[PDB]
């Protein structure tokens, strides 16, 4: 009775995907989820909710990326958020947090793409807290994406907090091994750039910041140039910082180039 | 203000008399103009001078939009501010050619000054005229060169009449598809651009694609140029192509790219808005009806804007307080 | 008696004589014979053709004195390249093309492949003059060489402009391999011998011109040329041009033809990126290229993040299989910056070349102390972190569906029991359980088990990643001793029994611990396996490696064995009769790895560094240390079934 | 140091020509031959100038260059009573 009706809604959803409208095939996938909530299935209801989530996010990728609509105002963003909220609650009720973390990563990558980085920071930190008991390297990559989202949205102190958390969780699990050392290199560059951008008073300067600012005041070229740039911003010598930005530009990625541009800006 | 305008006018007086368009592919070949462009212009003191005045004009053209009537720019220094924008952006592209990155704080100052000189109505009326077409073309090449010096690694691309008029035009069309792909904050394609350029480069590509040289070509999707569509253009410029016929808009992806270009480009003098209104009524198998309805909503909201009303660059939608 | 050399020389002169017989089929037949006889040559014929006199020591359209293959002071391949070039694809007066009216296109294609293989055997024949005796200076003013073969890059259709690509690639590879990278001395001797003006550089953009071509056939053939050529270019004195060819191959990863992408990913699989990293360290104006790019040129994180792992999500399964094989061929060759082993890329090239030329528990796990390379663990950890990142953050079906295959082939290639500090991320913190929780949450879904060629790879890879914790953990399921590892294994164990349960109800035509009646996902598994078993029971094709019910049941018994290593008698003693029933019903389909499972179930019922260190100092200390040391009971019907199946 | 007996032996300069043809394709054997030619007191500045390049690039040859220099320094590390190779190796190789 209910399963044949769910197969009928699945055929309707596939016909509507062939017709390629997609606010209304997702309504059929929500109907499939409701039908498999009528009996007790588990992960299939989660599959129907996530397929509905894919369809609403594809509707807004058609309504804000391929067509930058001035009339677009986020109507299936909210339905995709409610559907993935129901799916994450279902995975936390059944007991598998890796799938719920994957859905939070997908929702936050979608909100990073649509031009809203704080809620991406958001669900990325949520997924990175959902992956710390089981998969810490995936948690470090989720926190790295959260930190990139916060450097997009201009929340630099949150980026300090996330970067120190990443370095601490990389030292607890790297004793490095591999990509934990890449996590450590990215953190040991970008925390120094963020401690030079906002210069903290010694009250709010945590002892980890004290240890790394004692360490500087990772390959040898960029380490030498970071020591020279800390020594140049403590002395406020602008021509040296200019001749360093000319020669640290190929060595850094674009987020570190933005942070080094901001350090060179707010000292002149 | 008087010191800024006098020193900008002096640096424009040091420029050569007859301007030739900048080409970063083959610069040294056509003339000995580049001897005069390396003698008085390759000096380290003059290049030390130019982005300081670019910072000056950047903050000045910020302040212009809320000043009293005494403090606006004179109509005589207007041509000189346009030529100075062209000269500084060529200085930026020239040091990208020869030495290193320019300073990467002079990129930001040069693009500040050029975006703000493209948003003002008098300076846009001066750039969009005929006598500075070469100048406008130079801006396009230089802007793309700067984007191509930062965004696109070697072995990649952005996306996956004289000669310079038909190359800058395709160049701007490539940059509009890059606004779709490369210059969207948070996209995975945007991992290379250092994000203090993407508001500046996004605004400068939107504001350069609305020129009367380039806009008529830029609204036409490339799926139309792939098909057999080629009339003879003319408006005393090289490229003044007629409007797109509705027979190609009965395909969907052509129509999706057309509504994309007409959303991000906005409009111009009002007759081009009635042209777009006539085409989007000529569109009105059921998917195209949905997309045409959404296009009509986006037009009617593009008439709703409280400044210039049809320019996504300068302007933004009117909102009213209910408190 | 083995066949002699004079019989093969008779074959050779036979099929040189039958290139000139007037026909369409006889010419192409002799050309395909000569092409394949130059591809895989017999060794005696090849040692006679490479020699100077050659055939003389064994015996004791063409309008000029080419000179037969009997005369001395010149190798016979020089005569054969002159003969085939003058007869099939060149007019002896000028760099002018023979038309398609006179000689057909496919004859020219087979002729170009013959000249390619003949230059790959003997390069100097490419620089020979086309006529030994000069040809009628009244009618033709200048005499030309065999380099107008390379004027067939512009000729009309594909498979001629693509064959000159592989001709130029074998020309460059055979010049750099013939003379041991001393190119100036070799060109000095040839320019003193013949008067042609042709360097290797004048062939490299032409090859590059075949990569940017319209047809997928020419890009395929030019890509095989780069696979033959770029290693000999990249370590020679022309390394800048080989690096530019690596860049231009990197532009080509996204064509719409699957052979182009597989051969692209097989060119980029054989590259040693320590040497490419050295060439990036030296280069200044190559990081720019065209359009004055400022910044670096990172080939390694773009050939491994934008090409290989990017083509693990490609839609064809063939491209995903070749992408997993290319990961296996690239993990040793990486050189990520600043290890605690190799420091410079010079140290890396030195340690590879010096390490080359100066010298019963189940398959899952190890108990040795396992002396282990450090840079290899670092590169393997980088690769598994990138592969796990494109497994967890996937938004498609193809990414997981090929990424579990990439993990399973890296697991069988680089075992988790040995390289456990490369596979490690997280679990038990410090003999590792790397990343197995995500994979056990993949198998519990109702989406991933329905297609078998990734499910069986996920079973093998989950069994490896859980059995890798053997020496540390062991001191319900009493032998485990690491309690956070107790549920995961239980999951697999129940899952495997339920999977084996389905296969019993597939092989015995029965309509429906391990029980799958009330789960609404394993009934879908039964429907999929029943359809595939119907397709096997209808079609008779015995010798297939890929069958997807033989391989699936093979994997579901192998991983059940490898898990039954860890168990005890108190854990299995309530479940032995059920496993023996599901193996008595499941013996006749696959008995080779169903007696492995009975063998393991019968075990556990009865108790059971800086370029001075690497080049000289370390092999010399091992050498002198060696010279210092040198001074001194329900099994019985299944056993009867196994005996009959033996006999 | 002794020449071959009228061409009846492999003399050192022909075998050194063969080893200089081995610079590119086999570096480790060349470095072992470098320490052998250091070990017998045969320090002829022609061969060391050719193997150290004493006033893109080829890859493998570079190894030999750095290798030879380290080994040559080890020779001057041991018997340094003569001031010849100190001044030669510090003037030219800086």
């Amino acid at each position: 009775n209910v399963a044949e009706a769910g197969e009928q809604f699945g055929q309707l959803g596939r016909e509507l995907r062939a017709q390629e409208c997609l606010p209304y095939a997702a309504w059929c996938q929500l109907a499939v989820a409701r039908c498999q909530q009528a009996l007790f299935h588990g992960p299939g209801e989660a599959l129907a909710l996530t397929e509905a989530a894919r369809l609403f996010l594809r509707q807004e990728r058609d309504a804000r990326q391929r067509l930058v609509c001035p009339a677009a105002y986020g109507e299936p963003l909210q339905a995709a958020a409610s559907a993935l909220g129901a799916a994450v609650r279902l995975h936390l009720e059944l007991g598998q947090p890796a799938a719920a973390a994957a859905l939070c990563l997908e929702l936050a990558a979608a909100l990073r793409d649509l031009g809203q980085p704080a809620a991406a920071a958001g669900h990325f930190q949520r997924a990175a807290q959902l992956q710390l008991p089981q998969l810490p390297l995936a948690a470090l990559q989720a926190l790295g994406e959260a930190a990139s989202c916060q450097l997009l949205a201009r929340d630099y102190t949150g980026a300090l907090a996330v970067f120190t958390r990443m370095q601490r969780l990389a030292r607890e699990h790297g004793s490095a091994l591999g990509a934990f050392s890449d996590v450590l290199v990215r953190c040991e560059v970008s925390r120094v750039l963020l401690l030079l951008l906002l210069q903290p008073p010694p009250a709010k300067l945590l002892p980890e910041h004290a240890q790394t600012l004692e360490k500087y005041s990772l390959p040898e070229e960029l380490f030498l140039l970071l020591q020279s740039l800390v020594m140049a911003t403590h002395e406020k010598d602008t021509e040296a910082i200019k001749s360093l930005q000319v020669e640290m530009w190929p060595l850094l990625t674009a987020e570190q180039n933005h942070l080094l541009h901001l350090v060179l800006q707010e000292t002149i | 203000r008087e010191v800024t305008l006098a020193r900008v006018s002096g640096t424009v007086q040091q420029l050569p008399a007859v301007h030739h368009v900048f080409q970063p592919e083959l610069p040294a070949e056509p003339a000995a103009y580049w001897s005069k462009l390396n003698d008085l212009f390759g000096d380290a003191a003059l290049y030390q001078s130019l982005p300081t005045l670019a910072r000056a004009l950047a903050q000045y053209l910020v302040v212009v939009s809320k000043l009293p009537s005494h403090l606006h720019l004179p109509p005589e220094k207007e041509k000189d501010i346009v030529k100075f924008v062209v000269a500084t952006l060529e200085a930026l592209s020239w040091h990208l050619i020869h030495e290193q990155i320019p300073l990467s704080l002079d990129l930001q100052a040069g693009l500040d000054c050029c975006c703000l000189a493209l948003q003002l109505p008098g300076l846009w009326s001066v750039v969009s005229s005929t006598e500075f077409v070469t100048h406008a073309c130079s801006l396009i090449h230089c802007v793309h060169f700067i984007l191509e010096a930062v965004a696109v690694q070697p072995g990649e691309q952005l996306l996956s009449n004289p000669k310079y008029i038909t190359a800058a035009c395709e160049m701007v069309a490539e940059m509009v598809e890059s606004l779709q792909s490369v210059l969207a904050l948070g996209h995975k394609r945007n991992s290379g651009v250092p994000a203090f350029l993407t508001p500046l480069l996004r605004n400068i590509i939107i504001s350069l694609a609305r020129l009367p040289l380039v806009n008529s070509y830029t609204r036409v999707p490339p799926l139309v140029w792939k098909l057999g569509w080629s009339p003879k253009p003319g408006g005393d410029f090289g490229t003044a192509f007629p409007e797109i016929p509705v027979e190609f808009l009965q395909e969907k992806e052509v129509f999706k790219e057309f509504i994309y270009r007409i959303n991000t480009l906005g409009w111009t003098s009002r007759t081009q808005f009635e042209e777009t209104w006539a085409t989007l009524l000529g569109v009105l198998r059921t998917q195209i009806n949905v997309l045409a309805v959404q296009a009509i909503t986006s037009l009617v909201l593009s008439a709703m804007t409280v400044p210039v009303a049809g320019n996504p660059a300068v302007s933004c939608l009117e909102q009213q307080p209910r408190n | 008696v083995s066949p002699s050399a004079e019989q093969l020389v008779q074959v050779y002169e036979l099929t040189l004589h039958h290139t000139q017989h007037q026909d369409h089929n006889v010419v192409t037949g002799a050309l395909e014979l000569l092409q394949q006889l130059f591809r895989t040559p017999p060794p005696e014929l090849l040692q006679t053709l490479t020699a100077v006199g050659g055939i003389g020591q064994l015996t004791a359209r063409i309008k000029g004195d080419i000179g037969q293959s009997t005369d001395d002071d010149s190798a016979p391949l020089v005569h054969c390249v002159r003969l085939l070039s003058a007869s099939f694809l060149l007019t002896g007066g000028k760099n002018v093309l023979v038309p398609d009216r006179d000689v057909r296109v496919s004859v020219k294609a087979l002729a170009l492949s013959c000249v390619g293989a003949a230059v790959a055997l003997h390069p100097e024949s490419f620089f020979s003059k086309l006529y030994k005796v000069p040809l009628d200076t009244t009618e033709y003013p200048e005499e030309q060489y065999v380099s107008d073969i390379l004027n067939y890059i512009d000729h009309g259709d594909p498979q001629v402009r693509g064959a000159t690509a592989i001709l130029c690639g074998t020309l460059i590879c055979s010049i750099l391999s013939r003379s041991r990278f001393h190119v100036g001395d070799w060109m000095g001797t040839i320019r003193t011998l013949t008067g042609n003006t042709f360097s290797l550089a004048d062939c490299i953009p032409l090859l590059r011109k075949t990569l940017k071509d319209e047809s997928s056939v020419t890009c395929k053939l030019a890509c095989t040329a780069v696979r033959n050529c770029v290693m000999s270019l990249c370590s020679s004195s022309y390394s800048e041009l080989g690096l530019q060819l690596i860049i231009d191959v990197l532009t080509l990863r996204n064509s719409s033809y699957w052979l182009v992408r597989t051969e692209l990913l097989e060119t980029l699989a054989e590259i040693d990126f320590r040497l490419v990293s050295f060439l990036e360290a030296k280069a200044e104006n190559l990081h720019r290229g065209a359009h004055h790019y400022t910044g670096l040129l990172k080939l390694q994180e773009r050939v491994l993040n934008n090409v290989v792992i990017h083509l693990l999500g490609d839609e064809d399964p063939r491209v995903r299989h070749v992408a997993a094989a290319s990961l296996i061929r690239l993990v040793p060759k990486l050189f990520y910056k600043c290890d605690q082993g190799q420091a410079d890329p010079v140290v890396a090239v030195a340690r590879d070349q010096s390490s080359v030329y100066l010298k019963r528990i189940y398959r899952g796990y190890n108990l040795l102390p396992s002396i282990t390379d450090v840079t290899m663990e670092n590169n393997l950890s980088r690769v598994i972190a990138a592969v796990s990142h494109e497994l967890i953050t996937s938004t498609t079906r193809a990414l997981t569906f090929g990424c579990c295959e990439a993990l399973c082939l890296l697991s069988t290639a680089f075992p988790v029991c040995i390289w456990s500090l490369g596979w490690h991320c997280g679990v038990p913190p410090l003999c590792t359980v790397g990343m197995a929780t995500m994979i056990l949450t993949l198998l519990s879904s109702a989406w991933f088990p329905l297609d078998l060629s990734a499910h069986q790879d996920a079973l093998i890879l989950a069994g490896n990643l859980l059995a890798a914790s053997a020496p540390k953990s062991l001191r319900v399921w009493p032998a485990l001793g690491d309690r956070a590892l107790v549920p995961m294994v239980e999951q697999l164990f129940s899952h495997l029994l339920k999977v084996i349960n389905i296969c019993a109800h597939v092989l015995d035509d029965v309509a429906p611990l391990g029980s799958f009646y009330h789960l609404p996902s394993y009934l879908r598994l039964h429907d999929v396996l029943k359809a595939t078993h119907a397709n096997y029971k209808v079609t008779l094709d015995l010798q297939n490696s890929t069958e997807k019910f033989g391989g699936f049941l093979r994997s579901a018994l192998d991983v059940l064995s490898q898990i039954l290593e860890l168990a005890t008698l108190q854990d299995i003693g309530k479940c032995v009769e059920e496993i023996l029933g599901y193996l008595k019903s499941c013996f006749s389909r696959e008995p080779m790895m169903a007696t492995v499972c009975v063998q393991q179930l019968l075990k556990t019922l009865f108790g059971t560094p800086g370029l001075y260190h690497y080049c000289f100092m370390a092999p010399y200390t091992h050498f002198t240390q060696a010279l210092a040391d040198a001074s001194l009971r329900l099994f019985e019907p299944l056993v009867i079934k196994a005996l009959k199946q033996y006999t | 140091r002794s020449d071959g007996c009228g061409g009846s032996f492999y003399t050192l300069d022909s075998l050194n020509l063969r080893a200089r043809s081995m610079i590119t394709t086999h570096p480790a054997l060349v470095l072992l031959w470098c320490q052998i030619l250091l070990l017998v007191n045969h320090t002829d500045y022609r061969w060391w100038a050719e193997v150290q390049q004493t006033p893109l690039g080829m890859c493998n040859r570079e190894i030999v260059r750095r290798g030879a220099l380290i080994l040559f320094c080890d020779y001057v590390c041991q018997n340094l009573h003569d001031s010849e190779h100190l001044t030669w190796l510090i003037v030219n190789h800086i």
